[PDB]
């Protein structure tokens, strides 16, 4: 089970994302090992406990 | 009222020069359909 | 109103309660008392679960339990909120089941999915959430009605009469999924259910019309189509002008037929606490209007 | 031990219609109330060229002819939400700590 | 809490006026949404000439039922009424409401003054009744349903005459044949038959389940009800079975009785408490 | 996402985290000494050549 809050919360690399395919395409066809996809804001991120 | 140059290709064609243009990078990614690719029915 | 409800926890919560109770936060839970400040154990239904007893004992006592919506857990309280009827509210679904746009959500035990994994969440020390099911309003009254039928039907009848029909009837396929209704024992709230039908029945099949009684045989006589195919085969292994025309006798017939078909209805329709209109395109969460 | 080796995010591309080869085809006006209007019309007015012909063959007069184009309207719509916890962190900034 | 509705037509002073004159009025929508198109608006999408009434009745439960506010320009402003707030209504069905009336909506049987039409499609709203008004409506529907198979002699015929007329307070008005044609709706022929069938099937099993209870406790509630059946019994005399299809028959008995939850049942939507002069609209408590 | 029309439904924000884990593959090659070099290697005897 991955921190998905700290990969939210700390600086990231700002990089060119380069998928063949749609990226709901491959995340929906199971290209990646972990994923988390949410709608809207989700406030997962705020609380720091 | 002014004017921003901005670089496109052009094709040459019977004395008219026409802009070529392609929106893929538009909608990749997005959740709509290009409208530029369709369905066609033949019966 | 006690808008708002502390619930404390005895437990100290590792980071994986307090990380899993966060992943929570919108899903429908219910307390027994409606109280401003209540203990762990008092959340959920695991306080009641007791497969020995039917699955319509839980039934019971969950459609009088108050349902909450779970907000920000801190250190040791999960501050759970009473919603309000006609505002609009985000709920999560922790059950199986689908929901399309537009559906009214009813409360119902959990039954068996087939994994069988189910999903256990906080077991602290031998407590449990026992989430109930949000499950929309056609999966909940047909549950309820082949509940009612099992106990209407396996009456009287021995285990081996029994065995396949209600294997049968266990088994619920609703939109593409299969589930299957966990101890169906007749239990004397059933027995009062059952008792309700027999007299709506007998009051429908006294006070209609002859008109209402008559009808199907007249349009067989006139009409062919494979509803009434099925209808004539319904009443097969069992099977003029009127004499009296009387709108007034119509009219008072129909208006008491109606309250005894309501009557029956309601021993099968549920109480509908949501109502939908958002759905995240994951099937986790909804936008709903709170009803009761 | 385990090792996050990075975290990355995606710079997307930016678009914008004016500076796209289809604005061409365009011709745009921001008008600021448009919200208030209920039909819009343009009015042409185009010239029609004639031939003068044989005294015998008949002809026409139309030196001008008005045409009248009626603006047809297409509202566009996208959301964007922000949580509770969000509006919070952003509006009532405690004083707090790091 | 307002939704947007333009209209892909071209509109005119008359139908802005037209329009105008229903800025508090009842306007169903299919789904909520923050931009809708006119098409949406009103029953309209919904008529055809295959299923009628009963169809409408059961689409109209759940539409979701807003009131008109504005309109800006080519764009119609919607509000949703949230439930326990007051709010100002316009009366545009057949009757006059009166304080503390419980009020009903139930698809329009009439129709000149309000119809707003462009391009074959018109602005159809709902009408908003009293609840015992609505009930008696419905019933005499259903009973001139019943009566659909033996339109053949004259007392039915003056029966069928007397059921379309309904009085209530200070207005009359015929309700609508469901019978076009000789021939009933595809929906008003269902109801009809699910009510004929829930009836056949209760008293052909009520026997078998009053035995197999009372073999349980024997009380006195079951002892009247064995009683009335034979009764019945006598009076049908003037004149075993598989598990499956036991079960087949309870299963259809409960289904059928599924087919009339709408007819059986009634929601309130509004309640009125104040009433202008006029009668032509009236400030209302949402219930939803 | 693309703004939509009128009576269209529209595109939920949405995002999407993925996990990419590295994969081990050691590698290993022997190689052996006799004991006559062993102990010549270290012994000497009177140093003759």
């Amino acid at each position: 089970m991955e921190n998905w809050s700290a990969l939210e919360l700390l600086p990231k690399v700002g990089i060119p994302t380069d998928f063949l395919t749609h990226v709901k395409t491959s995340a929906g066809e199971e290209m990646f090992e972990a994923l988390r996809i949410y709608y809207g804001d989700d406030p997962e991120r705020y609380n720091i406990h | 009222h002014s004017l921003t140059p901005l670089s496109m290709d052009v094709i040459r064609l019977g004395e008219k020069t026409v802009i070529m243009e392609n929106l893929r990078r538009v909608y990749k990614n997005t959740d709509t359909k290009d409208p530029l690719e369709r369905n066609v029915d033949l019966t | 109103m006690e808008a708002n409800i502390f619930c404390t926890f005895d437990h100290k919560l590792s980071i994986a309660d307090v990380g899993k109770l966060t992943k929570l936060v919108a899903a429908v839970v219910p307390i027994p008392q409606r109280l401003h400040l209540i203990k762990h154990y008092q959340l959920g239904l695991h306080q009641f679960v007791d497969h020995t007893r039917g699955y319509v004992r839980l039934r019971g006592l969950l459609r009088n339990m108050t349902l909450t919506l779970m907000r920000r857990v801190e250190g040791n309280q999960i501050l759970l909120h009473v919603p309000t009827h006609g505002l609009l509210y985000t709920v999560l679904n922790t059950g199986p089941v689908t929901w399309e746009k537009g559906d009214a959500l009813c409360v119902l035990p959990p039954l068996f999915h087939g994994p069988l994994a189910r999903e256990n969440l906080l077991t602290l020390g031998q407590w449990e959430l026992v989430l109930p099911w949000i499950v929309p309003m056609p999966l909940a009254l047909e549950i309820n009605q082949r509940l009612l039928i099992m106990g209407l039907f396996s009456l009287d009848r021995s285990y081996e009469e029994v065995k396949a029909a209600v294997q049968q009837l266990q088994t619920i396929t609703f939109r593409d999924a299969t589930f299957t209704i966990p101890d169906p024992v007749i239990d004397q709230h059933l027995l009062i259910d059952m008792k309700t039908a027999c007299l709506s029945m007998s009051m429908v099949a006294n006070l209609a019309s002859e008109l209402t009684m008559t009808y199907v045989r007249k349009l067989a006589l006139e009409d062919s189509s494979m509803l009434l195919v099925k209808c004539q085969e319904l009443l097969m292994r069992l099977d003029a002008r009127p004499q009296h025309v009387s709108p007034d006798d119509e009219i008072a017939r129909l208006s008491a037929l109606f309250v005894m078909l309501r009557q029956l209805d309601d021993l099968i329709r549920e109480q509908v606490v949501f109502t939908v209109c958002d759905v995240s395109p994951d099937n986790k969460s909804a936008t709903c209007i709170f009803k009761g | 031990f385990e090792a996050i080796f990075g975290t990355f995010c995606n710079r997307l591309e930016w678009v914008y219609f004016l500076t796209s080869g289809l604005a061409a085809a365009a011709h745009a006006i921001k008008f600021h109330d448009l919200n208030k209007l209920t039909t819009g019309k343009m009015l042409f007015h185009v010239q029609v060229p004639r031939v003068a012909s044989g005294a015998g063959l008949p002809t026409s007069r139309q030196t001008t002819i008005m045409v009248t184009k009626y603006s047809e309207k297409s509202p566009i719509t996208i959301p964007f939400e922000l949580s509770a916890a969000c509006l919070t962190y952003l509006r009532e900034t405690f004083e707090g700590t790091i």
